[PDB]
């Protein structure tokens, strides 16, 4: 019953409340490895009546860059499409999306705007972009505040604190893909796995030199 | 149509004739081409009647408003620049007109203004269809050491001459002299026609 | 007496209150079957003075895609027409509505907008789109939040939880039309049928290869 | 001291308060009969100083469609004129107002807009449209919420519940005009007639094949 | 400390508060008579320092239609001028102000708009239009709500209830001008005349076939 | 902590509060006399450091019309300039400011607008216009409400009630200038002169046939 | 927690609160003298780390007119630049800034606007303009209310009341520059000099016939 | 629960609350030295998982001017880019960024705008610009209020008061680069070094005659 | 109409004659075409008066404002650039004019600017109706080893020549020499005409 303004202690309560919404989001993470980067999200399903795969959490922005999101689903979708067309835009003017960092910055600024322009609720979502650009494999995360940072490995959603600590500890610099996906899935497990069953995780990866690869049901089940 | 502004000692004199025509069809014998625009300033219109008249009204008001808000009369070069800005600002769809604005602030002045906002001050200048002819006689007999009375005659002469060699000009010529002492004062028709007769001129 | 903003726990109360309105809506469901999909809504009537059929709950978007809605009637109507013209739009530019998923996404985004743009009340309605597209028979549902999901079978409105559970249990994958409509009507019955009489349900279906078919009074009464 | 938003129970209180205003409106009804439809409103007059007929409650939209309204008089008038020009519009583009249902839908949507667009009070009025179109004699009603339904017979205003129940009971399907107007006037009587005197009702009717006919003082007094 | 919205009982309190302002306005009335209509307002004056007649309460809209107003003076003036130009508009397009009723409707709608368009205070004024049109002598009144009605005779302002009742009782249908102005002035007297002195009333009239006539000081004093 | 809306008793409190501001303004008055009208304001000065005359209270709108104001100084200035250009406007279109009444009406309407258009504070000022027009010498006053009236003599500012009463009593119809200015200055004295010293009043006048004349220091001191 | 509106006593509290901000501003003054005018501000410095002169309080608008300000620094800067370009504007149209009074009026009106246009905080600053124009040496001051006055001598900021009183007493009409700057510095001293040390004052002056002269460190130290 | 308006004591509480946010920002400082200026920020890192250098706090605006910021990270970024393009703008019109002071003024004004334009939260950030321009090496700082000042040396962020005092005391005028960076790092240490470890500071410098130089890991570690 | 800007060692000289004509009708004998535009810089106008004038005022005020805001004077190349941008920006409805801007910041400079915002720096350049003639004498006698005094003469000669072969040019030729030491200084009319006489030139 007040706003998006500064509290007496220098905080945007609205943006905080927003952050809450993301914590209650599913858990996902990613990390750079050998010569690429991978993304992995916990695909926690309910009814037999849901159309399985259709609930894709790892979404492509373009053949060389993907992102995974956490928070208000609706907000995540619309913010994804924005990045998609925004991506296309850089391609059509310059002829090539040279720096991915830039792609995230644009979408970040979009979110930052609702942080101060009065009459409008902020984007209740956080997400991470992963892919390989002119500079190489890159990993970024972004929160409802528009804050953006590049990582070596990270997570987001519900079990962030948990999974992040595991990595913080057992993360291995230049871990080759097979072992990297493993460490990851292990890390994802521990975290959200207060409820034992890891269920069916959604995992995809890309390596310098080529396009993204989405792991098939059986392949992922192999590490599961 | 012919008008003329002439500077001298401590006064400025402006006069014009007043025939308004449509090609060879002289439709109006008594138009008005001389207007007081402020306590110490006048203006002479020449060109398309529509554009000139609206232009005179804008100027007239713009000046009165300025006086009231600034508590002092607008300087002559200022009025000329204002006008200059207006006209040039619309050069591509111009007020087809040619203005002569005379007056006296700290000293006498007379500026020539064209449809493109070109503004230039001279000691005297003429405007209109019969310009050449007057520029002829003025070039021949004007002197900065003349008295306001000599001036008023020179002018009448100048206009009466153009009236002879220019079918577009005609009718009663009228003059107004503006001095700091008495301000803008337009001479009595009779007195003018009197000088004409005396001078042996015509019309 | 406050808004569409985030609560201290990360929730859009307005969107919640909206959801309430839909629960109080009539009950309807649908499911994919053999080689098509069917829709069925409970047409609960009151006065003898109502013009029967005119109160059509299953509405066509185009000869190959229909949708049924639940919530504030007015809101449902306007949101339907939007999808209709929106459908037409894709047809006129591309020459063909290739992916139905896309149609729902557009209407969803429409709803998502009122989720954050300050001065305007959200759409108090949920609906499901069903039809066969370039990909095949497809089933989607959408809530006031703009959240959208694809199903194998589902329901909405008043008796959602109930009917959904029945299916959740007795839903048969590739059930041929006749048996599918049956399972459905049975499922619809159990649910809302705390009040015994099923009355006259409204049912329609389409099968790959052709246009939609609306069941006639007698035909439906046959399964009733 | 709050809005047009959803209450914790899923209701637009403003639209409700609006409905109240209409209940306090005069009573009127209509019904389909033989091969046309008729409209009848209770013209309750006060002073000798009012200009009688000038207080016309049944208004024409066009020679083949009329409507009668109940609620905030001002709101009713402006909403009527909207339908009038809106009617004209369909005529000038298509060359003919083929479906009347459509006319009401447009005016309904108009009302539905004020149901959600923030800063603006809803239309405090309900009305019914009656006439014969390409499809035949048609009867519709509309409330401040923008909800619209087609009837066989119905009423609106003050004594709705009452008169409606009478019809609900004694309504005769294909009653020929003379008997239909009777049943109607009888129904109107019972309802509002807690105060005995029916006064001078306003009645008009149209029959397939021709234009609308407004009953003259004596003709109506004949059934009175 | 709340609005222009509906109260729990279906009322626009703001429009009510507005009505209050008009009651506190001066008293005036008018009535149709023989073959014209007349207007009469109580010109209650204070200081010797006021410029008498300049405080004209009966204002002309055009040579054949006048109006008198009551309520917030400022609001009345601006609303008058609107009608004036609005009048001119109909003249310039159609070539003739055929129906005066229409003139009032436009100004009424103007007022009705502020009844619902959020951020703006309603017009605190009521007025009556009188004149002879294509249809004949006509008399209308209008309140801050935008409600408009045609009369045989009526009043407005402070002593409305009073004067209106007198007429309600002693109003004579086709009273010839001289007697009509009398009945009127008598009626005006009784009403506001709790304070004995009628002072100097302002009266004007028009009769079919010609333009309006404003009564001169002496002429009015003759009936006074 | 509420608005510009109607109170339960039909009053615009904001406009009232505004009126307060004007009462606390300096005192000035004017009156028609012989064949012209004069204006006189009490020029109450403080410091020796103020630039005397520069604090001109009687301002010219044009050589034939002047006005004097009272209330929030800033508001008065801006409202003056508006009238000035507004004056110029009538001159440039019609060629001559024929009726001064009209000039005041425009500026009045300007003020009336802020009386109802929501988000904006009203003009906290009252003023009087005096001059001779096509009709002759004219005197008007205007308040923050936009109310305007023509007088034979009047005052405004602090000592209004006082000075006005003096005139109300001793005002002499066709008093020749010399005597008129006297009566005035006497009237101004009595009023504000609870504090004995009249100080240096500011007085100006105009007479039919010519432009305005501002009284010089000595001339005014002559009546002082 | 309310506005920019009128209090029950006729005051704009917001504009008052604004005035407060200016009192807490540094102290400065100016006065007309012999054949020019001078400005002097107390340049109270803190750290050795500040870039001395860069904190110029007396700012030029153009070679013949300067101004000094007091209040919210930011607000002062932006309001200064406005006057600067505004100055340029008069130069480019008319060819010469003939009357300085006019320059201040424009900037004043700018400030006056925020005094009533709803959603926007007023300019928390006061300033004085000094220079020689077509009329001669001129001195003006302006407050957050948009009120403007011409002086013979005055001050503003913190020690206004104090310094002003000194002048009010010991101000000498046509004091020649050297003595004028002295009287000034003496006056400035007394006032703010509750804290003994006058520090390094900032002083500049201009005299009819030529451009402004800013006093150099040593020159000022000479009077110090 | 109120605004960006003036408090009863003349303060913009919102801008204050904003300042709070900046105090909680990292610590950084800079100072002019020999023939250039240097910038140094405390790069306090957490996880091994962060991409080291990518978290650049000292950002370039152009090869000859850099700036470092403190406060809400998002706000800082967007405000940086604004200065960047704003810089480019001056270059493209004039052909050269002659005065850096001007660059900061523009960005300052940007911030000042949100200080008064109603509906929008101020920029919760402070920053300092450093570089060498046409005038020479220049150092400026700016706060959320839009206040800007030029220094000889200064700091910002968390340990401002501390580090600033050290300099205030031990700052050496024309200290040659090597010694200047030392004094700086020493000053930075003392301040934030309540927690002993200085970690890895980020330092860069430029000297008249050439472009900016960012210190490499080892070089900085040399002074560390 | 002819104007010329010339560079040499530690100064820049700029001069123009001053006849303003309408085809063959020489209407104004004393127009002004040399304008100081900033303490250490001047500009020469050439082309359509209206455009020229407004352009000059714009340039003047713009320069003054910049000086105040930046506390330093705008560099010559910088002012050239600004002008360039303005002009080109409106190439499709241009200010039909030709400008020459000279001044001295860290060194002397002179830029030729065309109505399409083309801007180029030279060691000297002429503008106007008589350009070729002056370009002749200059191409024939200008030497970068000349003194400011030799310069002023050269300039007077060149323009005088153009005056002979170009009916569109005429009137009193006037010069202004700008140096860091004294700033922009316009030579006195008598001294100019004195040099004319001494040189055996005319008018």
């Amino acid at each position: 019953r007040a706003i998006t303004v500064f509290s007496p202690d220098g905080r945007l309560f609205q943006v905080e409340y927003a952050r809450e919404a993301v914590k209650k989001g599913s858990t996902a993470l990613g990390m750079k490895f050998a010569n690429g980067v991978l993304l992995i999200s916990d695909k926690k399903v309910r009814s037999r009546l849901i159309e399985q795969n259709s609930i894709e959490k790892i979404q492509l922005i373009d053949d060389y860059v993907a992102a995974v999101t956490s928070g208000l689903v609706a907000d995540a979708r619309v913010l994804v499409d924005f990045a998609r067309i925004s991506a296309q835009q850089e391609k059509v003017t310059y002829g090539s999306l040279v720096n991915i960092e830039n792609l995230v910055k644009r979408v970040a600024d979009q979110m930052q705007q609702y942080t101060q322009y009065g009459g409008v609720r902020p984007y209740g979502v956080s997400l991470i972009f992963a892919g390989i650009d002119q500079i190489g494999p890159r990993l970024f995360d972004c929160d409802p505040a528009g804050t953006i940072n590049e990582y070596k490995a990270t997570a987001i959603g519900s079990g962030k604190d948990a999974v992040v600590s595991f990595l913080e500890r057992e993360y291995k610099e230049n871990l080759p893909e097979k072992e990297a996906v493993t460490l990851g899935i292990k890390a994802l497990k521990s975290s959200l796995e207060e409820g034992e069953e890891l269920k069916a995780p959604e995992i995809a990866s890309i390596t310098v030199g080529n396009k993204y690869r989405i792991y098939d049901q059986e392949e992922v089940k192999k590490f599961l | 149509t012919t008008t003329v502004g002439i500077t001298l000692k401590d006064a400025v004199i402006m006069a014009t004739e007043r025939r308004v025509t449509m090609e060879n069809f002289i439709m109006h014998k008594n138009g008005k081409k001389l207007f007081q625009i402020d306590t110490y300033t006048g203006m002479t219109i020449a060109g398309l009647v529509g554009d000139a008249q609206v232009l005179v009204r804008y100027m007239k008001a713009e000046l009165e408003l300025y006086r009231l808000q600034r508590r002092v009369n607008m300087p002559i070069e200022a009025v000329a620049t204002l006008l200059s800005n207006m006209l040039n600002q619309v050069k591509y769809m111009p007020y087809m007109v040619q203005l002569l604005v005379g007056g006296i602030d700290t000293a006498p002045h007379v500026f020539s203004i064209d449809a493109a906002g070109g503004s230039v001050e001279d000691i005297y200048a003429s405007t209109g269809s019969g310009s050449p002819f007057v520029y002829g006689v003025l070039e021949s007999q004007y002197s900065e050491k003349m008295t306001v009375d000599e001036g008023v005659d020179l002018v009448i002469r100048a206009i009466s001459a153009a009236k002879q060699r220019d079918s577009a000009s005609g009718g009663m010529i009228d003059v107004a002299v503006i001095t700091r002492k008495d301000g803008y004062v337009q001479l009595p028709t009779d007195q003018i026609e009197s000088r004409i007769r005396k001078l042996g001129l015509i019309l």
